């Protein structure tokens, strides 16, 4: 079939790889069949992203799709109060960096005047050269669509702008001359360290909040060795 | 067959069963 | 039984959990049936608290009480040179924090220069808005009970103080009006990070010496993942 | 069963009720199980609304839904080049007026001061107390959603207006005091003349383009007598 899904390859269960119960419902369309960084909240309960404790493990919510790719909500491992296994020590095969939403690198080559971006295939109107980050954000969210001041973050005030988007269904692309846009894709890299984040995302970048979760070997595999978050 | 390789522990949701529209997918492995 | 005791629920014995020998006698009344933070001394031997290496694991010295509630000293797992098992990875059930000795918060409520504590059931003499580390300490120990200026440590300012004792039998109480005494208490919290200390104690507070040993899931269960102390 | 679909109750087929072929696909979400005013295009083909010939008949595209209310696209009577039946003389039972999009009657009720309207629950900000139809329309499309300048039509004077939307997802309401909005629902009326329009809609109103199709008797049963459109 066209796709492979991240799975535990080795997981023992007697070694501080722990059972718990979810504190919240898993969002199947965004979070099923993915490598989630997890913590625990002020109850005894597993949460996606940092809880009260910070990041304590990795979790894969291995639900099943039909032949048309739909997932059943009647499952027993998805809802608040369902039991779920969490790992600190093991191996994940068919590994993928886990990310929510979209991000775009914008490089502007117009030396003066104005350029146009196309947010969701329709134009911003004029964005000037050397705009402030807030003015570029304004010129994006000013487009006549459903995407607001909070569907977006914008940064990188030099000609190198960076756009970050909470939702999956927005594409940002070039339209006027003197502007270039690249979607900043993410894929597993061989021989690379991976990091949990307070969001629950898992990727090759330790920012300000990243917790070391493991390292790859060959790109399709991750050797899990979580250095538990602490105060 | 395609060069696609699932690995790891087989779990619920890696199951193949008769579909809701009655296709016995487990008959089709030898195809 | 009237009360529950800490135990390893999961412990494998390969994967970093290790046999050693005790370097010192375990004090059964103070240290048996409790979660101890351990290191290793300048020999091959397990010690309670930080040895030469710092904290390297958790230990539970499991000892039976008889039908009268008394522990037998003729055991084979608790003297110097006896073997013991140290966990870095696992789960402990019926978990609770480990503290040694007693501590009493004292607060004086009356403005008058006269209040009476009682030490182990006999009155201490007249106390005022005393200097803690001298006048309140001397007022405590100036009793012919056989306790002395080494059994107690006294700290804090004129309206509030803390008495700390290494001994478990010495017991502070209010006796006169104008003063209140609370013995401090410690209990497990759900979803909380736990730390070992150079003293061998295990609690939710990372001081200047705290070494991360695990996190609680539900409050009765500790997930153990000792991030070994290092130079 | 929850709903009744419109159907031919009497249709003879030798009396100038005629077979044709569709010239365009029928939109199953919008046009199946409805009473369509049809014409002929410049080929031999049936089209919804006024083709070349004007309105020449009524058509019902009967399609079965599943147990979940979804219609199959693989049908034999829906696509360009499929055969279809068109009526001039007969009866339609379970009759309903056939409308596309939505319509909202709007009235101001303030003495003075700007007023606020919502589109799918999202506010316009301010509409002028003496607003023109154009400034009401611009204030409506200025809302931060996908709906554009061509999705809306507006007519009226400052004390009272009608908003008409071509798509059926857009909902107009009043956000606060000083203005009121009502959705102008269409339903079968007894003893009423019906009129096919150039869009393919049937309703009780003769506009500038209405061509008579029938009259309702008791409201559920249109008596069909198409007075064909002419040049």
């Amino acid at each position: 079939a066209l796709k492979t899904k991240p799975r535990w390859d080795k997981y023992d269960g007697y070694v501080g790889n722990y059972r718990g119960v979810l504190g919240e419902d898993i969002d199947l369309d965004t979070e099923a069949n993915r490598v989630l960084a997890v913590g625990t909240n002020s109850n005894g309960a597993i949460v996606v992203g940092a809880g009260q404790t910070g990041i304590k493990g990795l979790m894969i919510v291995a639900v099943g799709a039909d032949i048309h790719g739909a997932m059943l909500d009647g499952g027993i491992n998805n809802h608040a109060g369902d039991p779920q296994d969490v790992g600190k020590h093991g191996e994940i095969t068919n590994f993928q960096p886990t990310v929510f939403g979209r991000t775009f690198g914008v490089a502007i080559s117009a030396t003066e005047g104005n350029v146009k971006l196309a947010v969701n295939g329709v134009d911003t109107g004029n964005i000037a050269y050397d705009t402030s980050a807030a003015n570029l954000k304004s010129g994006i969210v000013a487009v006549d669509d459903g995407f607001t001041a909070d569907d977006f973050t914008v940064t990188g005030t030099a000609p190198n702008f960076t756009i970050v988007t909470t939702r999956t269904d927005v594409t940002i692309t070039a339209s006027g001359e003197g502007v270039t846009v690249t979607e900043a894709t993410s894929v597993a890299a061989a021989g690379t360290n991976y990091y949990g984040h307070a969001d629950g995302t898992v990727n090759a970048v330790k920012g300000s909040d990243g917790v070391y979760v493991g390292h790859t070997q060959e790109a399709d595999r991750l050797i899990v060795n979580v250095k538990d978050e602490e105060d | 067959t395609a060069p696609v390789r699932q690995e790891g522990i087989m779990t619920q949701g890696d199951l193949v069963t008769v579909t809701s529209d009655g296709i016995d997918l487990n008959a089709l492995w030898n195809s």
